[PDB]
């Protein structure tokens, strides 16, 4: 009954606005420039500008799928559907999808498996890819400012009759009082080191609910200024 | 011939604003954060600065503040272009020396009208 704060809801609302505003600024400026500069655009720059509109729409779409997904989990209307899948291609696929966002922030993205591939499991591939994408995303968003060796790595292993996925970064880390709260809806660490980073605080609550729907768990280990390890255990 | 220092942490944003500035024949120097911007002022003196607020390393409020602490700078006009939509954010930027505050999303044509007015 103590769960949540209405003030957290007010901050959330403001945060959605902020996160959607960025891609919309690009869409509107790029579209209006094209409209007013037809005689002043060469063809490769015209196509470049249209590709920014499209790619910024796709980012915005993703942000809208996060809100939806959350409302669905919230109202327990999202039922998972499992099948055998190879997590080695799953993880490589997710690393692939994140390369652009990552190089835009000079973050290198790796994948090591402690166990030979394929690592096969009975999971919802779409829902688990979404888990991996929120962790990789986070590893980029919360990476160090000004560092030449910034990274997020996915490490895969088979433990406890289950698969164990670690996503390690050398980013800003999470203060100890915050580790207990990061998985909660609307929670974001508020510091001078996260001021310009956009988000809603929905990512890890969605991840956690998805992991739990598989009968798995997710936990965190972090050192302020060293970085973080998110551990996802799912049964096989 | 006229030189604009364009300061924003989004490469996507810089590209589109630089495109519209060069359409006018202006020269553009980019800074990715506010500290990089202040370091660029040692190479040159721009006729105008276009300044974001939210940036890692050094924000725009801090930029504006330090711009008022050197005398060569304290007179370069500054147009703040920002996702920060509050009246109080605007008041603060103006009080810190910004000549004009425009909020993102922005019209590229209105923005260039205002850039011109500050350069004339
Ligand atoms: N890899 C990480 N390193 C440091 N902080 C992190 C990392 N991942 C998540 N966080 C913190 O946990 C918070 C909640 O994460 P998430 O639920 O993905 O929300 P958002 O990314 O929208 O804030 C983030 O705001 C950030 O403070
Ligand atoms: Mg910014």
């Amino acid at each position: 009954r103590l769960k949540r704060i209405d003030r957290m809801k007010t901050e959330f609302i403001a945060n959605i606005s902020h996160e959607l505003r960025t891609p919309l600024t690009a869409i509107k400026a790029y579209a209006e420039t094209i409209y007013n500069s037809l005689g002043e655009l060469d063809l490769s720059t015209l196509k470049e500008f249209l590709e920014v509109i499209i790619d910024q729409s796709n980012h915005l779409e993703n942000l809208l799928n996060e809100l939806l997904d959350f409302s669905r989990l919230e109202r327990k209307s999202l039922q998972i559907n499992r099948e055998k899948v190879d997590l080695c291609d799953l993880v490589e696929s997710a690393v692939n999808a994140i390369k652009e966002f990552a190089s835009s922030h000079n973050v290198n993205v790796l994948f090591e498996s402690n166990v030979p591939c394929p690592v096969e499991a009975y999971i919802d591939p779409t829902r688990i890819r979404q888990v991996l994408l929120n962790l990789l995303n986070n590893g980029v968003k919360y990476s160090k400012k000004d560092a030449p060796d910034k990274y997020v790595k996915v490490i895969l292993d088979e433990k406890d009759g289950g698969v164990l996925i670690i996503v390690e970064d050398n980013g800003i880390g999470i203060p100890d009082h915050a580790k207990d709260r990061i998985f909660e809806q609307f929670y974001r660490v508020d510091s001078s080191l996260t001021y310009e980073v956009p988000g809603t605080g929905l990512g890890l609550a969605i991840t956690k609910e998805i992991v739990e729907l598989h009968g798995g768990r997710i936990w965190v280990e972090s050192e302020v200024g060293k970085g973080s390890r998110f551990f996802v255990w799912i049964p096989k | 011939s006229k030189k604009v220092l364009l300061v924003d942490d989004s490469a996507v944003l810089r590209k589109i604003v630089s495109f519209n500035l060069k359409k006018e024949g202006y020269e553009v120097i980019e800074a990715e954060n506010g500290q990089i911007a202040l370091e660029k002022l040692s190479e040159f003196t721009p006729d105008l600065i276009v300044l974001d607020i939210m940036m890692p390393v050094m924000d725009g409020f801090t930029v504006l503040k330090k711009l008022q602490e050197k005398e060569e700078w304290k007179r370069i006009p500054v147009i703040v272009l920002t996702a920060k939509g509050g009246e109080e954010d605007e008041s603060l930027a103006l009080s810190l020396g910004a000549r004009k505050v425009m909020r993102k999303p922005f019209s590229p044509s209105q923005f260039i009208e205002e850039v011109k007015h500050l350069l004339n």
